[PDB]
């Protein structure tokens, strides 16, 4: 198990450090959409460097080893970076949707200043969802077992009340997912119209690309957020270990974003040079 | 009787060929063998001038070696202080398709032109405090490809109409006209005394012109394709020509022959711009493959590269004092190299 | 002085930000087929600047390079056209443009003009282009001629592109022609973005 | 016609009465020049960072 | 000083239906790097492209009027271009020029039919009649 988790770490860190190095060491790549890609790579780099090693420690020792304060801080950081990553994916989808559905106005609507404001708003929403309620004790449940876990430094769970579970899930996963579905359906429709005007291998190519995008995202994060919305109405359906495993599929999504969003030939040239 | 002139031409051509062969005693390679190799020329970017919105077609320095003017087909002349990267002026042009620009030796005027077939002359010193068009030189029948000031009052232009022209600025008129090329003249270069100038055209030949007399004194061939760029050697006794045949060639005026070729098997793209260093020991060529090559102009061996552009290198310039090279590019940046 | 210099710089860069806003919201077009005429029009509040290069000398290989970044080249052919074979001349020009290394990503809106001239003539075309005796459509005669010319152009077009540019042919009434140019420039930008995202 | 031929032979009489030195002499000239202005060439003789406008004031 | 020379030969007077072989000797450039063309000008007409062959000899193109009758060939070893003309018609009477493409290693060929193009030869007169 230590080996497999070491491998997930290595993949996340290496992929995202490559992406950042490329985008920052190549003038050709310093475009407006690669600002969003940089946001995504930074979120994933934080996940890989800080969040996942402590999670692996918790899994492989069945106990927390870092006192209560660091438990709070690690929880906050995990939620923050996951939310920033998912919101950045939604933003990339909205950017593509605007470039395709509003071809002409897109040069006005989208300047680097507005891109930077968007990135700042994303990280601010992440902060407000993660660090404010967790470091202020707005999430803790009023149940005896929950209290018993909060009052032990060895126990570092995430046993929340209903309100925080629902609201944080809605803001961090479900709204971004609905927006991604909407935008990528529109994008697929436009690609099919252009293929029809041009001319079925190519329709299949478009379907392959959009399927990679949405299928990797959904397969990696939908189990976790489903199970943690279920954890609140009932408690004894999903056992601990399946919850943790789904949480780790989530983490693994951070290793796939470099492959899903940075395959273009410019990225490949940059990588080949870098290495 | 028309054969009499055909025979006159035959005899004159044969005499010119014989006198040309006669003078070929040695080759530049030979007379240079002992010379030390330049070394390796590692220059770095020291400035990136940002602010043009589209590709840059031309740049020219300015005799103070600090201010430079650049022309972009976004429709702007930008006058930059290169020490601080501050923009001193931004002149909006009436026609956006500009191809050349000149900085007058006195610093008071700039000149530009392009597909509009006009050479526009802008004043930089006004009691008002605003740069205005002071003159429009009209009379060419093809696009302006290059212009150069002789002084505040005269300017020499070259055109796609296969002619060059000298102009008197105060009266707006065309004093002398230079004819004889059969293709687009693409580049001109003033001799450091301003009595002669050389032009290179799309007929693969370069011509030498007397400014006062107004006639052609010498013609040079040897390139296989269009000459895009021409630049005098610092002592005004030879020049260098860059072509679409992927070579550079060095031509001497008093030997009347080609002296040198600069080419490599791996280089298969065309030259866009040339310029000598201050002493003429280095020749700097811009290429369509986004690089600049630095040739040892006495040995024909490549001595360096400048790789800092993502698109075609359109223009090069060396400062009068020899401290800096400027590269302009289709990626819409200027880089200063040391 | 070093303060007035920073001030003048700030001022210039304000003006340049305004200029950039303007520049990236206008679309430049090359019309092909006193050095340069310039036309401006607006469709659906999108501004276009079409440039007609008359006043040059009919050796185009140097000045055509000025147009490596327009949104589109509009290429007008007089199809029906001591009679010289002008259709093969137009085809050779189209082919030189399509394969020039500085115009490779530029799309070509192709206007095939004088279709009434053709409708009258076809009743002269098989002397050249002998394959016009075997070609069939993908009166019938004018349709055949017209589409055969279009197909010669599209054959050159599909022979080399490889995704980065296309040809948009129309049979040519100003209003409708400007609307066509507009819809095609829209398609051009959409396809550029779709190909960037590896959907085309 | 005869006019173009006359023009041609005139330009040839111009480009045939030139006084030409031998290339050995031209190579010698350019060699000596580049060799005598070498100390004054910053792009060939890298110049101290101190006295380089584009590296330090 | 070397120059770009394209010297045609082989033209003459023939009967309708006869054969001619036009040759063009090239000098001054590297023959193999350049696409080559045949162009012609008839009495009272512009310059008309007739045929072209690529650097190696693989790609060939013809103007329809001649396809089936004219054969272009290149002998890169001897720096020669050839046009074999078969079954000539009286509408071939013209002057024929070998035209090199402007730039090497390229696929586009601009300006080879323009009135004052520089990399063309003087021509050879072919006259089909009785
Ligand atoms: C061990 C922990 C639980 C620290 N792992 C963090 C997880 O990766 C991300 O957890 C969340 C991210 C966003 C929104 C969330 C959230 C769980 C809840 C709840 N109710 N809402």
């Amino acid at each position: 198990m230590s080996l497999l988790m070491a491998l997930v770490v290595l993949l996340i860190v290496a992929g995202n450090v490559l992406v950042i190095a490329a985008i920052g060491s190549t003038q050709r790549l310093q475009t407006l959409t690669n600002l969003f890609i940089t946001s995504l790579a930074c979120a994933d780099l934080v996940v890989g460097l800080l969040v996942v090693p402590f999670g692996a420690t918790l899994v492989v020792r069945g106990t927390w080893l870092w006192g209560s304060f660091l438990c709070e801080l690690w929880t906050s950081l995990d939620v923050l970076c996951v939310t920033a990553s998912i919101e950045t994916l939604c933003v990339i989808a909205i950017d593509r949707y605007l470039a395709i559905t509003s071809p002409f106005r897109y040069q006005s609507l989208m300047t680097r200043a507005r891109a930077k404001v968007i990135i700042c708003t994303v990280w601010a929403i992440s902060a407000l969802v993660s660090f404010l309620p967790i470091m202020m004790h707005w999430w803790r449940d009023e149940d005896p077992q929950a209290l018993k876990c909060y009052q032990d430094p060895g126990c570092c769970d995430f046993v929340t009340n209903r309100a925080y579970a629902i609201a944080s899930s809605i803001i961090s996963f479900y709204i971004p997912l609905l927006i991604m579905i909407f935008v990528y359906l529109r994008v697929y429709r436009e690609a099919k119209e252009q293929i029809r005007k041009i001319d079925r291998f190519r329709e299949h190519k478009a379907l392959k690309t959009l399927g990679i995008i949405m299928g990797v995202f959904t397969l990696c994060w939908l189990p976790f957020f489903l199970v943690n919305i279920v954890n609140v109405f009932n408690r004894d359906l999903v056992p601990d270990w399946l919850f943790v495993f789904f949480n780790w599929l989530g983490y693994a999504n951070s290793a796939f974003n470099p492959i899903i969003y940075c395959r273009s030939p410019d990225f490949r040239k940059a990588f080949k040079r870098l290495l | 009787e028309l054969d009499q002139l055909r025979q006159e031409a035959e005899q004159l051509k044969n005499q010119i060929r014989d006198a040309r062969k006669a003078c070929a005693d040695a080759t530049l390679s030979q007379i240079t063998n002992n010379i030390d190799p330049v070394g390796r020329i590692q220059m770095r970017t020291r400035r990136t001038l940002r602010g043009h919105l589209a590709k840059i077609y031309a740049m020219h320095w300015g005799t103070d070696s600090r201010l430079l003017v650049s022309a972009s087909q976004d429709g702007k002349l930008i006058i930059w202080d290169s020490y601080t990267t501050n923009k001193v002026h931004a002149i909006p042009l009436r026609s956006s398709w500009v191809m050349t620009c000149a900085y007058a030796p006195s610093g008071n005027y700039v000149a530009c032109g392009g597909l509009d077939n006009i050479c526009s002359i802008y004043n930089l010193k006004t009691r008002e405090g605003n740069v205005r068009v002071s003159r429009e030189l009209a009379g060419h029948t093809g696009y302006l490809s290059c212009c150069r000031f002789l002084d505040d009052n005269q300017i020499v232009t070259s055109s796609g109409d296969t002619t060059c022209a000298l102009w008197d600025i105060e009266t707006g008129q065309q004093t002398t006209t230079f004819t004889g090329h059969t293709g687009d003249v693409m580049s001109l270069s003033l001799a450091p005394d301003t009595r002669l100038f050389v032009s290179g055209a799309c007929d693969a030949s370069a011509k030498l012109w007397d400014v006062r007399e107004g006639m052609c004194r010498q013609t040079f061939t040897g390139h296989e394709s269009d000459i895009n760029a021409i630049c005098f050697f610092p002592n005004g006794n030879a020049f260098a020509t860059g072509s679409d045949d992927a070579t550079c060639r060095l031509f001497d005026l008093r030997a009347d022959q080609e002296l040198m070729t600069y080419s490599h098997d791996n280089i298969i793209c065309g030259i866009t711009s040339v310029s000598f260093s201050k002493s003429g020991r280095l020749l700097l060529a811009g290429y369509d493959d986004f690089n600049c090559n630095v040739w040892d102009a006495l040995k024909a061996d490549r001595a360096g590269v400048l790789a800092g552009h993502d698109n075609r290198v359109s223009c090069l310039g060396v400062t009068d004092d020899g401290m800096a090279v400027a590269t302009g590019s289709w990626d819409s940046f200027l880089k200063i190299w040391n | 002085e070093e303060k007035g210099q920073r001030e003048a710089n700030k001022k210039i860069e304000k003006q340049l930000q305004k200029d950039k806003q303007v520049y990236r919201a206008t679309h430049r077009l090359l019309l092909l087929g006193s050095g340069i005429f310039e036309t401006k029009f607006q469709v659906d509040k999108v501004n276009f600047h079409m440039f007609d290069v008359g006043g040059q000398r009919d050796e185009r290989r140097k000045w055509i390079q000025c147009f490596n970044d327009v949104t589109a080249i509009i290429f007008v052919v007089a199809s029906s056209s001591n009679q010289t074979n002008r259709l093969q001349e137009a085809l050779n020009l189209f082919k030189s443009i399509w394969n020039n290394r500085w115009l490779r990503t530029i799309s070509v809106i192709l206007f095939l003009n004088k279709q009434d001239l053709l409708a009258e003539k076809v009743l002269k075309i098989e002397d050249y282009f002998p394959e016009f005796a075997r070609y069939t459509t993908p009166d019938p005669r004018v349709t055949r001629a017209k589409y055969f010319i279009r197909d010669e152009f599209l054959r050159i077009s599909t022979a080399s592109g490889d995704g980065r540019h296309y040809c948009y042919p129309h049979f040519t009434v100003d209003t409708e022609n400007i609307r066509r140019v507009f819809n095609d420039c829209r398609d051009i930008i959409q396809r550029m973005h779709l190909r960037q995202y590896e959907l085309l | 016609s005869i006019a173009q031929a006359r023009k041609l032979v005139e330009q040839l009489k111009m480009e045939a009465n030139i006084d030409r030195i031998k290339v050995s002499k031209a190579a010698a000239d350019l060699m000596a020049y580049c060799e005598a202005h070498a100390k004054e060439d910053p792009l060939l003789t890298p110049v101290p960072a101190s006295e380089n406008p584009f590296r330090e004031k | 000083a070397a120059q770009v020379q394209l010297q045609e030969s082989g033209g003459g007077l023939v009967q309708p239906g006869g054969s001619l072989r036009l040759s063009c000797a090239a000098s001054g450039f590297t023959f193999s790097n350049y696409k080559m063309n045949w162009v012609r000008q008839a009495p009272g007409k512009g310059l008309e492209w007739v045929s072209d062959i690529s650097q190696s000899g693989a790609s060939i193109s013809y103007t329809g009027s001649v396809k089936g009758r004219f054969t272009i060939s290149r002998d890169n070893a001897k720096n020669t271009l050839y046009l074999q003309m078969n079954s000539l018609k009286p509408e071939d009477t013209a002057v024929y020029y070998c035209a090199r493409c402007p730039a090497p290693f390229t696929r586009d060929c601009f300006d080879v039919t323009s009135t004052t193009y520089a990399y063309r030869g003087q021509g050879t007169q072919v006259t089909v009649s009785s």
